[PDB]
RNA sequence: GAGCUGUAAGUAAGCUUUGAUCCAGAGAUUUCCGAAUGGGGAAACCCAGCAUGAGUUAUGUCAUGUUAUCGAUAUGUGAAUACAUAGCAUAUCAGAAGGCACACCCGGAGAACUGAAACAUCUUAGUACCCGGAGGAAGAGAAAGAAAAUUCGAUUCCCUUAGUAGCGGCGAGCGAAACGGGAAGAGCCCAAACCAACGUUGGGGUUGUAGGACACUCUAGUUACAAAGGACGACAUUAGACGAAUCAUCUGGAAAGAUGAAUCAAAGAAGGUAAUAAUCCUGUAGUCGAAAAUGUUGUCUCUCUUGAGUGGAUCCUGAGUACGACGGAGCACGUGAAAUUCCGUCGGAAUCUGGGAGGACCAUCUCCUAAGGCUAAAUACUCUCUAGUGACCGAUAGUGAACCAGUACCGUGAGGGAAAGGUGAAAAGCACCCCGGAAGGGGAGUGAAAUAGAACCUGAAACCGUGUGCU
RNA sequence: UGAGUAGCGAAAGACGGGUGAGAAUCCCGUCCACCGAUUGACUAAGGUUUCCAGAGGAAGGCUCGUCCGCUCUGGGUUAGUCGGGUCCUAAGCUGAGGCCGACAGGCGUAGGCGAUGGAUAACAGGUUGAUAUUCCUGUACCACCUAUAAUCGUAUCG
């Protein structure tokens, strides 16, 4: 049981996961790496933003 | 049955029949933290409370303040906690 | 892959006996012969057995 | 894509990044062509060569129990304009 | 209904009463190898064709589909060889393959050591091993039966008959059935005569008290066999919720023990809590409960449907079959006086005034009707799931394995195979001082206890040391 | 127990200066000794991180050890031209249909796999604690694509 509100349309829906791993997820690990990163709770939140993402995306066939 | 934040009485071990206060709640190993009860002392010297089982502590009825088991009533949709020997919802 | 064609008779297996009652395997084979009989495409050898053969049987 | 999966921050790598050469952690089955288009993809520069390399896994140990790392794929790109893939 | 981020403690950063974590039903995602199936290969790797798309001045690179063999079916389809027929090309197919519980079942093929106090017939034994085909069971099954009564009426399993009758270098040894007493218990469909149609498919027809064809008046759905597709309410299973009754003193670190007063019981099964608890906790007896999925059953709908006696001029009732000789096998029965039934070879019948059986054989009597097929139940076993049980084990025992065990290790390989549990109620796991480089120790603290300090419950003997009475 | 007994696996070391709690045994220096068709330099098979640096001394090293092929932490292997594949076949293996065989399977045609052999385009110098026809410098070669070309058209390609 968790919380989903993605009410946009398919033409939305393709651009929310393109930004939401450009920036969230590969931006994020660079800088655990090299080592800037404070507040490492937010990598395993936009992963699993993209899971819902595509889980809604698949029942709409 | 006890959840943190009620007022409680020890029935058994050193601080027997001394009142507390539950302050942590150890679901797992079936413990919970009384205010004032064996308190410990940690070589790092520390005093803090230690931890006692559950069926150690009795919540208290608050028309007698007597420890008193603890029911379920269902009014309405949700549930509410009945003292026996009395009718106080807890 | 050896057996009748038609009737479907085979090889058995049994005792050799000595006179004084020995006993070794042996196998009783079938009398089966390569013959041409008409099928419905093309005629092909087939082993059938020389029992098959009586009372006219195709060739 | 995201190809790439980290950078690498050495003694030998910081050498590197004084001649215009980035070293990065790719994934295990991929080629320096791809490696080639996704550098240029994402940082935005002109690269003008790729040399790739593996890695065997390494026998560690904790405690009594012994296992195995990871085998890794290493690149070092170098380029023509541009630099600061990292800070 | 309040904490949570698995062993697991650690720190760091976070989620949650707008219902986290957690439990149950239903979904979506599901890398590579492996029957492995585009080709290859030393498994978990390499190399391609074709059609769409992403990117590039263009090449080079990437993504998503598809391309094995065999089998069955539509279609185009010269050969040699006029016609045709092998071959060839494409299309369709929840068609096949592999694994499996080293259990139960059916078939093919099939030993030896051993016993006979040696050994060859015989026995071990149709056993072990190997191969094939299945099913939740399989196999058998509706009298060419058992028998000798004033007769029974498909098959399977248990009791007895009985170590009887018999077989046997008549040695060692092997060893029945019918009768009777029980569990469970339904029986049916085809070929032929004959009629109608263009060899075909429809109808008619299934037997021993003799049936059927022809000719004479003529109308229970059984989806486990018996012919095969579907809508139609009650339960069961898969998460859970309520659920009675105790206080005081003494010893102790701690009370459930001892001593007094009480209470509950359709609940005095069990486990835990600082020692031995019906009334402290999880429970127990007894009730309550299902979004959703699956299973089993019942009520209409739904789907098929022809019934009995009299006449027997004439016709039909399973063929290289039954049976015989030769060579084997199986029947408890070793060829014996061997019936009853199976295989290979060679011969080879009868047609209701017919054929078979009643332990060689003939005659008379009695019973049955071969050479086509199908069928639940009582029966066998446990890789498993759920709920329980024991005059079974308690770490050299019990499974090889209570612990990161088919593991360390050993072998080219098939394969062989261990040892290892226990602080304390609670980590409260020894702050601080002294000798030392450290390990180790002496105090001081924790704790009921430290000769309980993680090499930790109790701590025997062998063996090794120090000090002392008599010699 | 034998018993503080046998053994400690072919060989030349000596001194000075350091480090250190502790030096016959570790580091530096000098002299002396041994091999040199090899005790030197490469490299196939095989092993699989034993390679480099900073730390450590419980166990292993037949003595000691401040040291190591041992323990902890962090690093290191770069290719159009080198060896192999996107090329070729020997021996052998496997084999569509096919032949034979109680089952299981055996043999074999076209076709494939299979180097120890054939074909095949780059050299010199420099650099790090750990890589070098691979990185850098200088100078080349081979295949393919795109844009204009002198010269083309019965060219061209097979």
């Amino acid at each position: 049981m968790k919380a989903k509100e993605i009410r946009d349309l398919t033409t939305s829906e393709i651009e929310e996961q393109i930004k939401s791993s450009k920036e969230e997820l590969f931006n994020l690990r660079f800088q655990l790496a090299t080592g800037q990163l404070e507040e490492t709770a937010r990598i395993r939140t936009v992963r699993k933003t993209i899971a819902r993402l595509k889980t809604v995306a698949r029942e709409r066939e | 049955h006890i959840k943190k934040g009620d007022n409680v009485k020890v029935i058994a071990g050193k601080d027997k029949g001394k009142e507390g206060k539950v302050i942590a709640t150890l679901p797992k190993k079936d413990r919970v933290v009384v205010e004032g009860v064996n308190i410990m002392k940690k070589h790092q010297i520390l005093e803090t409370e230690a931890a006692i089982h559950v069926s150690n502590v009795q919540l208290l009825d608050p028309k007698t303040n007597e420890p008193t088991r603890v029911g379920y009533k269902f009014v309405d949709g949700k549930k509410v906690r009945i003292a026996k020997k009395s009718g106080e919802e807890i | 892959g050896k057996q009748c064609f038609v009737t479907g008779r085979k090889a058995s297996t049994g005792n050799r006996r000595s006179h004084a009652l020995n006993s070794t395997k042996r196998r009783w084979n079938a009398n089966l012969q390569k013959v041409r009989i008409l099928v419905d495409g093309k005629p092909k050898k087939v082993w059938v057995s020389a029992r098959a053969l009586k009372s006219g049987k195709v060739t | 894509r995201d190809i790439l999966k980290r950078p690498v921050i050495t003694e030998k790598s910081s050498e590197a990044m004084a001649e215009d050469k980035y070293t990065f952690d790719v994934d295990t089955r991929v080629n320096k062509t791809q490696v080639k288009m996704a550098v240029e993809e994402i940082f935005n520069v002109k690269v003008a060569s790729v040399n790739i390399m593996n890695y065997k896994p390494k026998k560690k140990r904790m405690g009594r129990y012994q296992g195995y790392t990871n085998k890794r794929r290493k690149a070092i790109v170098t380029l023509k304009e541009g630099s600061d893939d990292l800070f």
